[PDB]
């Protein structure tokens, strides 16, 4: 039950027959029954800041006048 | 047993590691989460929120409500600045303590465009035109409208729409700048001047305040987590 | 076309209606409109009481006065509405309660006045105390002023009477009364009443807490802080004054665990 | 600097009672474990130790008779001395710690103390 | 679908403008932040953006472990009179400042917690004596269980409390703990009391501390040296490091600006001036 | 498609010649190197070539780790007066010569960096005292963070700075760091200044060091002995080894020929004679 | 997610039913999420030295006169 | 745990080794490379460039 | 002969492309011949308490009178 | 041998761990279970049984 | 089939009642 994921490669070695190019993956196998024991996946999501930046009831259209 | 060989780094404790470890409370019945309003997914979301700048850090105004108020008046037109500030969001005293600044203090490098928004707080009867400017670094810091006028700028006309935003575009040599005062990665200068002047009719307050706000744009990012100097525990 | 505007609004809840001709739109905190407790998130098992229109209506608290020397004001929810009609009653009769709110702060002047008020709704607005000898010591009475609310101050004055401590908050304005810089408060759901622009602030707040439902008598979910970003000024007058009025309406409030009435020690 | 002040000492006959009090000049945002000590000849002795609340430890001499409380808010501690014995006669002291339920005569500063004299008959 | 490591939006080329569209003008009264991008106020070129916010995700922000307490031990002359050689610390992050401040940007959180223990020891008085490698017992005593009275009483048997026996000189000890809060999330701040003072009751009886609740009562960690008494005194310190993993956070707040003072939000006199001096018209 | 480990080109058999083709004659003025092979000037046989340049690829050239600094500690009599027992070193490769010279054959580079730490300790004054195994804290303080003032201040809590707690006697510590440059590549040389001196400013204000920029400001490593004070003094040394992995390099340069002198390209008098004596007509 | 690559065999053991002959391979599995943690693959490429050896605008034909 | 046995060489630090090691800065946003002119792939490329010989190494 | 089982995930990381969501599994491989050596699976069953709570001969129907 | 690296927690004894361990009596002929009445599967089953409360805890 | 980690039974909504069904009354003598 191995989990193979891809890495986001920053510095590339002069290789495209092993390293650098052909997508570098990494393996993860969980060893414990409790989820709390797992390492962090870091494969996280982002969201639109709107809930904090534009909490207004009537939608904001940037090109138009704020107050109308 | 399986023949194995220990490599360097064995037995070390790197505080930044990400390993599995045995659970001290197996089979614990964890309480499920509820949909609490306001979940944050990334710190930059907080940086995108406008926060007020404490522009006037004079000896008497610092650490008081006054630090936030930039005072304008209906005096005759002048080419002298209303305020001057350095584009050092994490190190200039005026920017360092804003939400943006504070978040920046936990990182070593920053990048992206910023935006300053000014709110005029005078009477409805007061009118005026101001010039907000950003001059990339490398030349004499603008001290006259004449110079400021040459860099990136927005001429703000005071009216029904009470606020104005100037975007400071990401213009830099390096791909990221230092989060400290550094010449090599210096950011430039922000300044505000009177385009015309503030004009009021009779029976109106002749002096009033403007408030400034700073926030990051959608293209802003930070990197290299580090500890902040903004907090300490003596002994 | 028909002339609908962000400035002109009408709010109707229960048997109450509020109109406004100078609004600056309105804020729905964290983009979440108030709602009742979902079955999937429920906790107490007994059938909850939902007062609806009996409690979900606009209640106007006592009016305060803004002058050149005003430092700011604060209130706690549901505390401020503790004595408001059926809402207050339903609150005291039950062990548990949850409620959202529509807070509408009102303050008009003239085209000749100037000033700006920051109206902030802070989740879990814990305020700092007044002692340099004891921490977390503000008493229940002082922590809950009800509809009159409290006030911010410009200077921290430590309570030195160790015989009979005052046991009250000493909230410093620029510190938002909790040791954080005011200039950052904008991270909380808020609006600004800038005299030249608008004469009111409207904040719709959802129920926010670490639990689905909690004790209303012990814990205040939200805190309303109003501070003058820009000071009051009129004509060339040395002592101008304009009133500020709050009207708050609970929304989607439900209560569990009915018993006999809680009679708190408020003084 | 940091100051602790003992009070409540006096002279009583055997079997009597007292209550010693120790408050800090100003609040200390670190010291949460308070202790009591005594001495008569040329050697200090640990009385009782009390952390925030309500874990309280005692010694094999003062247990059952002595009791320590202290406010979980104000950095101060109290010693209730019951069924007092002529052997208890000594100067009592107060000292803040950190997270030290245990006790050892190893404190930096030393206040002043409070004399407790126990009469026989 | 947008992942933390995805590249940010590209800058689109934009030319001159002369219209009724007014991106620059806004009104902060509404409580909204004007969502502008460079192209809204200046002419821009096309830029393929490569930077990402991968290092600023909540998970990555709290990816570092941090100190919380320094527990210590002590051996006297002989017994002389003393046999209370053991440290008991009330588990709370609010003892330091570094981790505490980071955990205050938000109002609530949920996280699995990883604890690592670094143990160091040393000699006291110059002597020719030699101690043998020590074993330590770190015992988690959840709220309720009996707290150790003597260094060698029943409590140390640990029939139900989780305990870690650490041998000196080996890799620092480590364990994981699930989200153990009694609520749907831990409350970094609690605006209220544990007790409602009732009118028909005494003030004393209805009294409690502002901002304190069992929401954060996690119990204690009791640590002792397993080895019996040695003729030569050895002092030991256990540093505890906490790393919040698998974390989620709610409701942003302004970060603490003045020095912390107690487990509450209170502030001390003379620490109220975080800003320095700088003229309004000086760069 | 040509890999580093591929065999070099075979030598083709070639016979006598008498023609207008003139491989031997060239003109170096053009700035080109004449691309000749043996068969161009002599008769050659057919040779199946087996040798490869596998060991001279950039990656393999910098495959060895190298020393950079020697950080040290020290304990006095008692405290007496001193409590500043901790080493702080400004991270820079330009402290030694060996690694530095190798990194100068090129103008720019990009590489993930692996650091290994070898820690050794010893006694000072002959004594019958015995220290217990030590734990060390190697803390990376990126440019900006607060630098430790006392050996036991807040800074050591490390809520965000990466830190390695090394136990003495175990395998040397090791960590990896990504390419962390603020530029598209690190600049081994920088022909310029950090500040432009302006005419309407004082010379002092516009002044800076030639060839210095934040391009190479990486911060510092602060190391301390975690264990508390011991009656017997122990001195410790941490040797840092850097191995540039996953490396790429640009713009070749002539290697340094005279002794290094400072972090710049400067040279000292009396070190300017790298060549020895040898007659023009002596083999 | 294992990466199996071939080794370039130098000294061959007297074996062709295990070692020496039938192509000797080696396995690699990446254990970390960050690419910086990976070992060097060493499977690198070479290039024509021309950019340094013959940086002239008009192509060099060795048999012909350099200057014409 | 999996029964294992340590072989010789365990715990040694060979400066020429090629092992994986934990990253001190996880999820760092690395700056992408640009096409800088003059990349070198092998040292022998530099050896193929003509360089001037200091033939006359007389005392003066 | 690996045994892959699912974990009951309590706290979820902000991930659904690695952690949190798409069912987190864990691997177990037994290394010894004797069953006594195995770790505890914890994958246990529950039962109706009736044998202790309602040990009566004639079935109990809660809505009806106990004694009839 | 397989290159390995020790992580923190190595060598520790967590009383709440769940690991495999060598058997001291290999191939032991264990006695099979019989169907004894009254097996308990969970502690809560016992909590569901009515038990008498000692309501009057007066001094006497 | 009920595993130790399965969620306990949900609470079903129930309204007022007025009937011959007597859940509240019992007789502990039976030993149940
Ligand atoms: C020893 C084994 C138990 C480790 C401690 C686990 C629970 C501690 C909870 C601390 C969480 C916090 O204060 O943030
Ligand atoms: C301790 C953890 C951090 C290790 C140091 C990483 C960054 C140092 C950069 C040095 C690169 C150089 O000077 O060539």
């Amino acid at each position: 039950g191995a989990q193979v994921s891809s890495q986001k490669v920053g510095a590339h070695e002069n290789s495209n027959r092993a390293y650098g190019g052909s997508t570098i993956n990494y393996t993860t196998i969980n060893y414990y029954r409790d989820s709390a024991s797992n390492a962090a996946s870091k494969q996280d999501f982002s969201q639109d800041p709107s809930k904090f930046t534009e909490p207004i009831k009537d939608v904001l259209i940037k090109t138009a006048p704020m107050l109308n | 047993g399986l023949p194995v060989m220990n490599t360097p780094g064995s037995n070390q404790y790197l505080t930044a590691d990400n390993f599995q470890s045995p659970c001290a409370l197996p089979e614990f019945d964890v309480t499920p989460p509820i949909d609490i309003p306001g979940e944050v997914k990334n710190m930059m979301e907080l940086a995108e929120i406008d926060t007020m700048i404490p522009f006037d850090l004079s000896a008497t105004k610092k650490n008081t409500m006054e630090m936030y108020r930039v005072r304008l008046s209906d005096k005759p037109h002048t080419d002298d600045p209303i305020l001057c500030l350095s584009l050092s969001p994490a190190s200039d005293p005026r920017l360092s303590h804003t939400m943006l600044g504070e978040i920046l203090n936990y990182y070593t490098h920053w990048a992206g465009s910023l935006k300053f928004t000014f709110l005029f707080c005078g009477s409805m009867m007061a009118t005026g035109k101001l010039l907000v400017s950003y001059a990339p670094p490398g030349a004499d810091p603008p001290k006259k409208r004449k110079e400021a006028m040459l860099g990136t700028h927005v001429i703000w006309d005071i009216g029904l729409q009470s606020s104005c935003t100037m975007v400071v575009p990401w213009i830099s040599n390096t791909t990221y700048r230092q989060t400290i005062d550094d010449s090599f990665t210096e950011g430039g200068y922000i300044s505000v001047f009177y385009q015309t002047r503030i004009v009021v009719p009779l029976s109106t307050p002749r002096e009033m305040d403007i408030l400034g706000f700073v926030s990051a744009c959608n293209d802003f990012s930070v990197r290299l987590l580090r500890d902040t100097t903004h907090i300490e525990q003596k002994a | 076309a028909c002339g609908y505007s962000d400035r002109v609004l009408q709010l109707t809840l229960g048997n109450s209606t509020i109109t406004t001709q100078e609004a600056a739109n309105s804020v729905v905190a964290y983009g979440r409109w108030p709602e009742y407790l979902r079955d999937s998130e429920a906790n107490p098992v007994d059938q909850p009481t939902e007062p609806d229109v009996a409690a979900c209506r606009f209640y106007t608290l006592d009016t305060v006065s803004w002058t050149k020397e005003s430092r700011g004001w604060w209130w706690k929810l549901p505390d401020a509405l503790r004595d408001m009609g059926l809402f207050g009653q339903n609150m005291y009769y039950h062990y548990l309660g949850r409620s959202g709110y529509t807070v509408h702060v009102q303050c008009n002047a003239s085209k000749f006045h100037q000033g700006a008020l920051g109206v902030f709704a802070v989740p879990e607005m814990c305020l700092a105390g007044d002692s340099n000898t004891t921490t977390m010591h503000t008493s229940y009475q002082n922590a809950n002023p009800g509809e009159k609310g409290g006030t911010f101050t410009g200077t921290f004055t430590p309570d030195n009477n160790q015989t009979s401590p005052a046991r009250r908050f000493c909230p410093v304005d620029y510190l938002l009364g909790n040791g954080t810089l005011l200039g950052n408060a904008f991270v909380f759901p808020h609006q600004i009443i800038n005299l030249r622009t608008n004469n009111c602030a409207t904040l719709v707040l959802p129920y926010v807490n670490s639990l689905s439902i909690d004790s209303m008598v012990k814990h205040n979910n939200w805190g309303i802080a109003i501070l003058p970003l820009a000071p009051l000024n009129f004509a060339s007058e040395s002592s101008p004054e304009i009133p500020i009025t709050l009207t708050i309406a609970p929304m989607c409030c439900e209560f569990n665990g009915l018993r006999n009435i809680t009679l708190p020690r408020l003084q | 600097q940091v100051q602790l002040q003992e009070s409540g000492g006096g002279s009583v006959q055997a079997g009597g009672s007292l209550r010693l009090s120790c408050a800090a000049s100003e609040y200390i945002p670190s010291a949460n474990c308070m202790r009591w000590f005594r001495q008569a000849p040329k050697e200090r002795e640990w009385v009782a130790s009390v952390l925030r609340g309500g874990y309280t430890w005692h010694a094999d001499s003062v247990k059952g008779r002595f009791t320590i409380s202290g406010d979980n808010a104000k950095t101060a501690a109290y010693l209730q001395m019951n069924s007092l014995k002529p052997e208890d006669t000594a100067i009592y002291y107060c000292a803040y710690s950190n997270t030290c339920p245990g006790a050892s005569a190893d404190f930096r500063s030393w206040g002043q103390g409070t004399q407790v004299t126990v009469s026989s008959h | 679908a947008a992942t933390s490591r995805d590249a940010l939006p590209n800058t689109e080329a934009s030319g001159p403008t002369h219209s009724k569209e007014i991106p620059a003008l806004t009104a902060v009264e509404t409580g909204a932040t004007n969502p502008l991008v460079p192209s809204d106020t200046v002419q821009t070129r096309h830029v393929v953006q490569h930077r990402s916010r991968s290092e600023s995700s909540i998970e990555s922000f709290f990816a570092r472990g941090a100190c919380v307490t320094i527990m210590t031990v002590d051996n006297p002359a002989s017994t002389t009179n003393k046999d209370k050689l053991f440290a008991v610390w009330k588990i709370t992050y609010k003892d330091t400042v570094q981790l505490r401040r980071k955990l205050e940007f938000f109002t609530y959180s949920r996280f699995d917690m990883e604890l690592t223990f670094v143990v160091t020891a040393n000699f006291t008085e110059t002597n020719n004596g030699h101690a043998l490698n020590q074993v330590y017992q770190i015992m988690y005593v959840p709220p309720g269980a009996p707290v150790p009275e003597k260094w060698d009483d029943y409590t140390w048997q640990t029939s139900s409390n989780p305990s870690i026996f650490y041998t000196y000189g080996t890799a620092p000890a480590r364990i994981s703990v699930p989200y153990v809060g009694i609520s749907n999330a831990y409350s970094h701040f609690y605006d209220g009391f544990s007790k409602v003072p009732l009118k028909d009751q005494s003030a004393a009886l209805g009294d409690s501390l502002y901002g304190a609740a069992s929401l954060n009562d996690f119990g204690i960690l009791a640590v002792r040296v397993v080895n019996d008494h040695n003729p030569t005194k050895v002092t030991s310190k256990i540093r505890v490091y906490l790393k919040p993993k698998h974390i989620r956070v709610w409701c942003p707040r302004p970060p603490r600006a003045v020095a912390y003072y107690g487990p509450g939000v209170d502030y001390k006199d003379g620490t109220l001036t975080p800003l320095s001096t700088k003229d309004l018209t000086t760069y």
